[PDB]
């Protein structure tokens, strides 16, 4: 029936948790900035035609609560009549807000809408807005409750992944990241941050270390030693997956995503709505899938959820040119690999979160536009966008360059 | 270049700080601009405080403590407004520079880990106060005059060197807004100690500097641990009121933004309100940030068009009428021994009151002795709440009413050397009036009338000595309007002149000088902006609306509750007589549409509040809402224009009146049209006056005099003729 | 548009109400595993595996209700690991944002069978614990015209001439129609009483109701001066914006606005296929949705553009649906909506409203949807109309035939 397009795909640069850029930035006027940007690119839009903002926010709490898509609205002087909604899947949150948005324009009741998310992990940090899963004790000892960076562990650790090739993951996302910037890769689609005079706050991705070494990345020590991991969650875990004697801890500040700061946002529309604003369509949403996989490893979900659509879409592994998987963890990027088979010129072509950063809520509409400039540049067809998401879920999107 | 001290790290202004290291290890730092009787926050002071904070860090081994000094009569009156008002919007970034190195300053000073005690000798205003703040310890001496304050919301600004910042920390953010902040208020030393501004007081300032000594001497043996360690710089710290994260304060925040925009009745003042989301995203996150986000809010004001209004007509202006310029050149002093008002209504009353605070003796005479008393009863009432209110002792008091002495008799005029005539606007009357007294009064007595239309040079010809003769005119209510409009007759002399100036300033007010026309400045100005309220009524535009607008645009009253203050029936005999003078030239007259209202209004017996019936319904001396009956006779609703639309045409209709009375003559400066049209005739402070209102009009149009013009014409076409400027504005 | 959408099963809990409530004792995530318990024991042999996604409205996501409670649903219930779960906030209209979203995403072809609905214990998570920019950032706070709830209701009021008889008139007739729903058992089938962990009885009813409100008792009552209405500037505010309006009539009381109550619901939405598969008879089809919108300072005028939005998508007229829901906010939004689009009486909230049972946020959308699939079934009629009245000035319109 009606197909769901992608006609504009931008987000902010990342700021990073420490000293960062952001941290003086409330997430609003991360979101207002954006949607400034594309009114300057299509100055000419029938705004009115907008029915619905969808954000994704996983801490959705003081500055970002209270519905901040409907904030964001308001406060950017949209119509009245543009909607604005909040959601909360975790991880993939930007992601499942661009997956909503092509749903609601394929269902035929809506008719152009804008997407994506907003995370500022350095002024909202996460855990925040509390929840039952970890606060309530009665459920935390149902779901067997276990912080992720444990479960990234425990995959390293039967999937035989080393500290090395952790390790070297992370080297190869940095050296990635590093490339895309200097190839001006990032040109059209990262859109400085600016104060209320027009100064410069921040026009890059300040989390990136495009100088680490092998070395270094040996010298840093586990996480196992950081904020989430208190006590108790080992032995959590090792109840579940009993026939696992030790946990291999390997993942470090250096092989796991940088908390960040920043904001994306994603204008979708049908053909016909694009055909009478004259916006050209940039790709296709093809499919989207929602699956999941067990709890306490957490960080499976992915697999199934990458199964699910390409077998909804009629596609396998070899009719995609890019595969983008968040670098939540090195050893997450490594299982999905191994588990499909993925070439690694394929897989996250531009570098990932552990260079740049994930700001939770915002990070799938981040990388689903990353994809969107791949696939045109290379001048390829298919790419595949999916998340890892606490509890143990998966969503996955396919994309088709018009 | 980072985190430097300086202004510039590439390859030079005067030293203004002067070094004392004691045998101790405490640090003296004299504050003594060799440019000025006073020490502002210019580049030579930026580079001199940056020498002495390097020289700070450097010597830190053998530094124990820190004292900071003026060596002035004040002790800083803060940032240089000749630099910040020619700041345009590409010099956001510099000024963000400046702002951010001051307080990189100011911030080493606090973070020093040593005790650092502010020696306050004088006035400490806005940046002042914010070097005082970056203290750790203020002492200031109970001294003659001596202020302490962040006044730079009365120039459209805001405390940028740390002033919002360091009052929100100490006070939390209710108290820093609602008692320093949003109204910047200036301080007596005593005040400021009571609302924890200053810690302690001295009698003297030559105690000042041993006392801050004695203290640091103290602090370093009884808190070693915690000197020179503000109470937001420790692990433990939480702020008075909460956090905006807080449930307590979390549940009254919304209501800040709209109780503000209640109290601004929604003019377009953008210093408030920058004020206060400087004050709780700074709350928001930790000190150094929330200092960064205040100079963003400040380098914003201080690039905008208001900041450079306000300027203008509160620094500027006002220094320039504060010095004398309307006042003539070579003439000396008169003391003025004995004062006589002739009337006690609202006016003479008023008059008596303010002259008899300022400390003159006071006959208020009147036609009997039982309405003369009345009169004084004003006074008695204006004690009563001032001693309700703890503002004053019994003994004051009561001396004050017993300057002030009511008869009927003229006889009791003997003595009198200052006669304020308020009685009704009517000439012979005035005549008459000033007839019985001329002769009884002392042989060199000013004759003043508060005359609000009549002009002086026929009042003066019921006198014998002309001379002597001058327009004094106040505004109701006297007690509470800073303005008096001296009116020059063309028999005044200039010394007649100066002497009334004098007595002006004597009673705590501020004068502008005019000379005669029918009207003068204030009167006929104030009637254009009424009388385009009244035309939207007449027009079919909603009451409420009208109110609105003029509220919107700055006014602290609405237009048809001021109509019904100033009576209908004075607004028809100025129309009268303006009618007349165009008809006995043998000329048409062309009425205002406004005359029909009025007119119309009078035949229904609704002439104002002071015949219990207006535009407004009055119940037991009160206004009561909007009079229905206002509806069907006029229409209302029929007529729907911008709400922009209104509010230009009254701010217009004055702004184009004062530059007519410019252009005859009327007024001889800007600088009086300005601060004339502010306290005279309530003309919007933000504006910065009616004659600034044509420089730094901004609007769709854009800004200035091109922008005003422009915009003016667009009202001309769409309301009448009356908007079109005059030939003095244009190319 | 190419799959239909159906709703097979819509159930709720009763609520509970604020002050000694019933359901005080009962967390959030309790009140949505009870249903879907209920909707197990409907349904034993439903294969679990088949449902792709929970979607749950929830206004004020913190602390209990954090953390993406429709997971922790999915996870505590122990359904399959596979049944994805997502937290959605639209405001008040968020239950039916839930519904609307399912039935979406089954059109797309996307989802074959989702869980939507929505949770709000407001006793334990009360109203604006979440903080927001549009309130709590006075930059934000000057730009958008924040104005409470209660004060853009009274302005409808002043501006359309209702009288404080006429929003109390309203309020006595919600009241009515509350009890006899009750009597009637038009809920004995859907209201799912809630039990403990031992299976005790914990409420079974709406315990808000007061269904022997008269007149006179509503007469005697204040007009709201409770929370952010209070405090000062809000009325000003307001009239700067509405210039031609002298005086704000405050004519909303806690008898004439929806209760602050505890309460959950679940909407089982899925396509042809899925129903049939699993041996589910549907009980009626989305038609169409609409969002739209009004100033977002009176607030509260959201439904009339979003139902008509609605009605013109669906091809349909004022003239064709059967049923009008609209949610009992304030009373004068009902009677603003009735005049706007000259709705009868005998078709509006029929079975009562918030005033009478309460508004629990999050969930209400969810709740008068299934309200609306029962009497349209119970009534034999044909098509139902679903609106909400939104903070911000949104508005959502849901229309759902019988089948
Ligand atoms: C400090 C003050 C009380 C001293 O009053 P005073 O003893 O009568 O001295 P004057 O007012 O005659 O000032 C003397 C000179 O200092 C200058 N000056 C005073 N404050 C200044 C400031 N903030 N910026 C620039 N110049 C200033 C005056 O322009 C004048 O210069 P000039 O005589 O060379 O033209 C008075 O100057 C004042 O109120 N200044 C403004 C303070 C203020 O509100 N600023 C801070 C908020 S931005
Ligand atoms: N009785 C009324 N009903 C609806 N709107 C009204 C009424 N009276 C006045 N108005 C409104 O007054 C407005 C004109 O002023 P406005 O647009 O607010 O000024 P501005 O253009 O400066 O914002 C119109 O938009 C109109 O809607």
């Amino acid at each position: 029936s009606e197909e769901a397009f992608i006609y504009e795909a931008i987000r902010t640069p990342r700021g990073k948790q420490k000293n960062g850029s952001l941290h003086e930035v409330k997430p609003l006027s991360l979101v207002v900035g954006l949607i400034d940007e594309l009114r300057k690119r299509h100055p000419d839009l029938d705004e009115n035609l907008i029915s619905d903002v969808i954000l994704g926010c996983v801490s959705p709490v003081g500055d970002q609560g209270g519905d901040i898509a409907r904030a964001a609205v308001l406060a950017s002087g949209m119509p009245v009549t543009s909607g604005g909604v909040q959601l909360n899947r975790f991880c993939a949150s930007g992601l499942e807000a661009v997956n909503t948005a092509a749903q609601k324009v394929r269902s035929g009741w809506d008719d152009l809408v804008l997407a994506g998310g907003v995370e500022s992990m350095s002024r909202v940090p996460m855990g925040s807005d509390g929840g039952a899963m970890g606060l309530d004790p009665a459920t935390n000892y149902d779901v067997m409750f276990v912080p992720q960076s444990i479960g990234a562990d425990l995959i390293a650790t039967i999937e035989g992944f080393s500290r090395e090739d952790v390790d070297a993951y992370a080297l190869r996302s940095q050296q990635k990241a590093a490339e895309a910037w200097s190839g001006g890769y990032f040109a059209k689609s990262v859109v400085p941050v600016r104060d209320q005079n027009g100064l410069l706050i921040l026009d890059h991705d300040e989390h990136m270390r495009p100088d680490t070494t092998k070395e270094g990345l040996a010298k840093l020590k586990p996480a196992f030693e950081g904020l989430a991991a208190l006590g108790g969650f080992d032995d959590v875990a090792l109840q579940k997956y009993h026939w696992v004697e030790k946990i291999n801890h390997v993942h470090t500040g250096g092989n796991s995503s940088g908390i960040v700061d920043g904001a994306a946002l994603v204008m979708i529309g049908s053909a016909a709505a694009g055909k009478l604003q004259g916006l050209t369509p940039r790709a296709r949403i093809v499919a989207t899938a929602t699956s999941g996989a067990d709890p306490v490893i957490m960080l499976t979900g992915p697999t199934p959820a990458t199964r699910k659509v390409l077998d909804r879409a009629g596609l396998t592994v070899d009719d995609i040119d890019l595969f983008e998987l968040n670098e939540a963890f090195a050893s997450v990027v490594l299982k999905f690999q191994k588990d499909l088979n993925i070439p690694d010129e394929k897989l996250n072509v531009n570098g990932g979160a552990i260079a740049m950063g994930h700001p939770l809520g915002a990070t799938g509409a981040m990388i689903l536009g990353t994809m969107v400039d791949e696939l045109e540049r290379r001048n390829a067809r298919r790419a595949l966008i999916t998340l890892c998401i606490g509890g143990g879920m998966g969503v996955a999107t396919i994309i088709e360059r018009v | 270049m980072g985190s430097s001290h300086h202004h510039h790290h590439h390859s030079m202004p005067d030293n203004t700080i002067q070094w004392d290291k004691d045998a101790d290890g405490i640090v003296t730092l004299t504050m003594d601009d060799p440019s000025g009787s006073t020490n502002v926050m210019n580049e030579a002071y930026i580079e001199s405080m940056g020498k002495a904070v390097d020289r700070l860090v450097a010597e830190k081994d053998s530094i124990t403590g820190v004292v900071v000094a003026s060596a002035k009569k004040t002790f800083f009156a803060g940032g240089d407004v000749k630099t910040m008002i020619q700041a345009r919007p590409e010099d956001a970034g510099d000024v963000f520079n400046t702002v951010e190195t001051i307080k990189r300053q100011l911030r080493t000073l606090e973070t020093l880990g040593k005790p650092v005690v502010a020696a306050i000798n004088g006035a400490a205003l806005g940046g002042g106060l914010e070097i005082a703040l970056a203290c750790h310890h203020r002492i200031a001496a109970d001294v003659k005059g001596s202020q302490l304050g962040l006044p730079e919301v009365t120039l459209g600004l805001l405390p940028g060197g740390g002033g919002v910042t360091r009052t929100v920390r100490m006070f939390g953010i209710q108290n820093a807004f609602v008692s320093v902040l949003a109204q910047g208020t200036r301080f007596k030393p005593a005040k400021a100690k009571e609302i924890g501004l200053v810690d302690e007081l001295v009698a003297t300032v030559e105690e000042l500097v041993p006392a801050a000594k004695a203290w640091i001497k103290e602090e370093l043996k009884a808190n070693p641990d915690g000197a020179g360690v503000q109470p937001w710089d420790k692990k433990g710290y939480k702020m008075p009121g909460g956090t905006p994260s807080s449930p307590g304060l979390a549940a009254i925040l919304p209501s800040f933004p709209s109780n503000l925009r209640k109290q601004l009745k929604g003019a377009p003042m953008p210093a408030p309100r920058a004020i206060l989301a400087a004050a709780v995203e700074g709350a928001q996150v930790d000190f150094d940030t929330a200092s960064r986000i205040e100079s963003r809010y400040f380098a914003s004001l201080v690039t905008g068009q208001v900041a450079k209004n306000m300027m203008q007509a509160f620094f500027f202006d006002l220094q320039a009428i504060n010095a004398g310029g309307s006042r003539p050149e070579g003439i000396g002093k008169t003391p003025i021994k004995r004062i006589g008002v002739l009337g006690a209504g609202m006016m003479g009353a008023g008059i008596a009151y303010v002259s008899a605070k300022a400390g003159y003796e006071v006959v208020l005479k009147d036609v009997s002795l039982e309405a003369a008393a009345k009169g004084k009863g004003y006074s008695e009432k204006l004690e009563a709440k001032a001693l309700e209110r703890g503002r004053t002792t019994q003994e004051r008091s009561d001396a004050l009413l017993a300057r002030i002495t009511p008869t009927a008799d003229a006889a009791d005029f003997k003595g009198v050397d200052f006669v304020i005539e308020a009685v009704f606007e009517n000439q012979e009357l005035k005549h008459k009036v000033f007839g019985e007294i001329e002769d009884i009064v002392e042989p060199n007595a000013i004759l003043g009338s508060n005359t609000s239309t009549l002009p002086i040079t026929g009042l003066a010809t019921g006198v014998k000595r002309q001379e002597d003769f001058i327009g004094i005119h106040f505004f109701s209510p006297v007690d509470k309007m800073p303005l008096v409009e001296i009116i020059k007759g063309e028999k005044t002399s200039d010394e007649a002149l100066a002497r009334v100036f004098d007595y002006t300033l004597a009673i705590g007010k501020t004068p502008i000088v005019v000379n005669d026309s029918r009207g003068f400045f204030t009167s006929r100005v104030i009637g254009t902006f009424v009388n385009e309220a009244l035309a939207m009524l007449g027009e079919g535009v909603e009451p409420a609306s009208i109110e609105q607008a003029g509220s919107q645009a700055g006014y602290p009253a609405p237009p048809l509750q001021l109509s019904d203050e100033l009576n209908l029936e004075l607004m028809h005999k100025i129309a009268v007589a303006t009618r007349k003078g165009v008809e006995d030239a043998g000329g048409t007259y062309q009425p205002h549409p406004a005359e029909a209202v009025v007119e119309k209004m009078i035949e229904l017996g609704r002439s104002g509040r002071l015949k219990g019936a207006g535009f407004y319904e009055y119940a037991d001396g009160k206004r009561s809402g909007l009079w229905p009956g206002l509806r069907e006779t006029f229409k209302s609703g029929s007529s729907q224009p911008p709400l922009q639309d209104m509010i230009d045409r009254m701010l217009f209709a004055e702004a184009l009146e004062t530059q007519k009375c410019l252009d005859e003559g009327v007024l001889t400066s800007t600088a009086d049209a300005n601060i004339g049209s502010i306290m005279g005739i309530g003309f919007p402070p933000w504006t910065g006056g009616s004659a600034q209102f044509i420089v730094g009009y901004s609007g769709p149009a854009g800004t200035g005099k091109a922008a005003f013009v422009a915009r003016a014409r667009e009202l001309a076409a769409a309301y009448g003729d009356r908007f079109l400027p005059p030939e003095s504005l244009l190319s």
